[PDB]
């Protein structure tokens, strides 16, 4: 990238990444007809990419008598009574979208172990490589909050769609691998919601590790976000959200991860690259990446158990700061809730299904929750919110069967 | 630099382990690896091109069987940076 003509190309690419909006977006409404490059793997597919006033989550102009302005597949008029279908079937159902402000776990970062495990490698092992790369090695379309494809327990979005079919396609995964409270402001800008013209939304803020997982070149403890910084960062983010979200929205602050689980579970187990000759464990992976100063979480991926404990203590302190914000600060356009990171519940749910805890962590990176873990976290969030704050999720739409009868798959995803 | 080291160790690891499971040379496993890439993106073509043009020149640097850490340090993909410890993923002999 140092060559002069080639560098102007490199700068342009990085610029597309960082803005976190689809590259294929003719009307610039941040929704795409193409899946990757921040396309409809990440947000609802644009049912008209030639019209910035047609996109998922919109309130339906004229009740969508003439066209499907919010891409939920419901539109037209019932010739029988002259009533628009979306008024008949959705008026009063309180639709809402789901928006994730998250990190690599929320984007569902995953390197296929098939790319690195020769014992099973074949012509089929790399067919997914171009999709994965142009999705920044994330798989939002299979994630726990916004997934909509056949899971390799289903996603928050699909549960919302099941509760009220009018929510079809109203998902947005605004997650970035390196996101934390320190940079969530750039994500707020890539979000799509008009406070007056769109449906309300559930926004989950789930930065579960990066505020304690920096420090790749210094004492990690000195690099971690402090409670005062996070308080300020999140407050400013919430104030910004208050100007985007329609009245009747809901914001959930999710606590940080129990990252000590990683070393405890994996330090003696073999990495995929170590399986053939039984010569690489996660201990060596963690040392290797740390030595190269590219560790994704030096504080928790350490053999120094004092460092791990300090990292966990900061994580708990930052989670208590989120809980304090939710208990003490109020915003006109949304209700605000805090939820703890449901570590014990997920691990117990998994063990009762016959699982082993090491099966919950991405095999290649030894860091992120994997697809199963993410759907278990989604299940625990759904049930807990349903039990405590059922208003957040809304009522079941009694006209879901009518919607299905008249509109079928509602245009698919 | 710290990324090229990681990427080199990953790629060389796969090449070496793929050779091991087939009792093959490194040239044969490199070609086998390209064989597995998808046609899209000119990956398989770029791969094959890379292997034929430079492969042998790279293998000829080695009169001994050595692991991926050694290969990648020799090719200067893993450099010993001033003030930083030597990095390696696999066990050291002795
Ligand atoms: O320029 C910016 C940097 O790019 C940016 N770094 C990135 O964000 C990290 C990227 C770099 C990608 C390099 C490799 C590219 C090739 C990928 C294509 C795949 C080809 C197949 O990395 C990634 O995000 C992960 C990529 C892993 C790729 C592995 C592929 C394996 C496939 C095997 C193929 C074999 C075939 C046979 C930098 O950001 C600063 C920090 O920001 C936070 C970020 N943290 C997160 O992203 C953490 C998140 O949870 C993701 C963790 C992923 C861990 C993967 C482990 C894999 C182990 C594999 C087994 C051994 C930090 O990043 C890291 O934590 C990521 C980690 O370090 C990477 C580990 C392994 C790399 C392997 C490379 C393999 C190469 C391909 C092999 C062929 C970031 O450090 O920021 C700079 C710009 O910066 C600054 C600025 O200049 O202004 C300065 C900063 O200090 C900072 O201040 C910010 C400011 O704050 C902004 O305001 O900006
Ligand atoms: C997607 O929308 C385009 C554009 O819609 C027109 O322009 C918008 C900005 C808005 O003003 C809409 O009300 C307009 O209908 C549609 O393209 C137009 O379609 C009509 C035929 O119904 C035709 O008169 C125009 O020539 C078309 N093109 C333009 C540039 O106006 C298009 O049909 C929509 N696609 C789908 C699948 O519904
Ligand atoms: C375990 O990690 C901790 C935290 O990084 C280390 O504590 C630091 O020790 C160095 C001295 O070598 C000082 O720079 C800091 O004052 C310490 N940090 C804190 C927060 O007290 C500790 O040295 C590590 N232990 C081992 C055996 O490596
Ligand atoms: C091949 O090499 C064998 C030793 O390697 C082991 O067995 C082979 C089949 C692979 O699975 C490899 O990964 C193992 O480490 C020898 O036993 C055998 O004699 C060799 N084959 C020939 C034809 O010489
Ligand atoms: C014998 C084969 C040698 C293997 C070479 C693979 C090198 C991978 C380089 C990784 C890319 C680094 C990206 C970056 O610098 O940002
Ligand atoms: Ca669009
Ligand atoms: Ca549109
Ligand atoms: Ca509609």
């Amino acid at each position: 990238c140092s060559l002069p003509f080639l560098a102007k190309i490199c700068q342009k690419i990085k610029l597309a990444i960082k803005n976190s909006v689809p590259i294929k977006d003719v009307d610039s409404d941040k929704y795409s007809i193409f899946p990757t490059l921040r396309g409809y793997h990440w947000r609802g597919r644009d049912c008209n990419d030639s019209d910035k006033t047609v996109y998922p989550g919109r309130r339906p102009d004229n009740w969508d008598a003439h066209r499907d302005s919010n891409c939920n597949g419901i539109w037209g008029v019932d010739p029988k009574d002259g009533i628009p279908y979306e008024k008949k079937f959705c008026e009063g159902s309180q639709p809402r979208g789901i928006i994730l402000l998250g990190d690599a776990a929320g984007a569902h970062f995953h390197i296929p172990p098939e790319w690195l495990t020769v014992s099973q490698m074949s012509v089929n092992s790399f067919l997914n490589l171009p999709t994965a790369v142009t999705n920044e090695l994330d798989w939002p379309q299979l994630s726990g909050t916004t997934g909509f494809l056949d899971s390799a327990e289903n996603s928050i979005y699909l549960r919302l769609r099941k509760r009220n079919r009018c929510n079809h396609r109203d998902y947005q995964n605004i997650s970035k691998n390196g996101a934390s409270s320190r940079n969530v402001k750039s994500l707020i800008e890539s979000l799509s919601r008009n406070q007056l013209l769109d449906h309300p939304a559930i926004v989950i803020y789930a930065m579960i590790g990066n505020d304690v997982c920096n420090g790749r070149k210094t004492d990690p403890v000195s690099a971690m976000t402090t409670p005062e910084q996070l308080y300020a960062n999140v407050l400013k983010m919430l104030e910004a959200l208050n100007s985007h979200l329609p009245t009747g929205s809901h914001v959930i602050l999710y606590g940080l991860a129990h990252g000590a689980f990683l070393w405890d579970t994996l330090h003696s187990r073999y990495h995929p690259l170590g399986q053939l000759n039984k010569d690489v464990t996660y201990t060596q992976l963690y040392s290797f990446l740390g030595c190269l100063q590219v560790s994704p979480c030096p504080g928790w991926m350490s053999a120094n158990e004092t460092l791990r404990a300090l990292t966990s203590e900061r994580a708990q302190q930052l989670s208590e700061t989120l809980r304090k914000i939710a208990a003490s600060k109020k915003f006109t356009n949304f209700n605000l809730f805090y939820l703890d990171f449901a570590f014990q519940e997920v691990v117990e749910e998994w063990q009762k299904m016959g699982g082993q805890p090491w099966e919950l962590i991405e095999a290649v990176d030894g860091f992120h929750p994997n697809e199963v873990a993410l759907l278990l976290f989604a299940d625990q969030l759904w049930e807990k919110v349903q039990r405590q704050w059922p208003d957040v999720l809304g009522k079941e739409n009694p006209f879901n069967p009518q919607i299905e009868e008249v509109f079928g798959d509602q245009g698919g995803h | 630099d710290h990324y090229t080291c990681v990427g080199c160790v990953l790629v060389v690891s796969v090449i070496e382990q793929l050779a091991q499971v087939h009792n093959s040379t490194v040239q044969a496993s490199m070609e086998r690896l390209c064989s597995y890439l998808p046609e899209e993106w000119v990956l398989k073509t770029a791969c094959y091109m890379m292997v034929h043009v430079f492969g042998a020149d790279i293998i000829k640097l080695f009169d001994k069987d050595v692991n991926a850490d050694v290969v990648c340090h020799t090719l200067e993909f893993c450099k010993q940076e001033p003030g930083q410890p030597l990095c390696h993923l696999y066990p050291l002999p002795k």
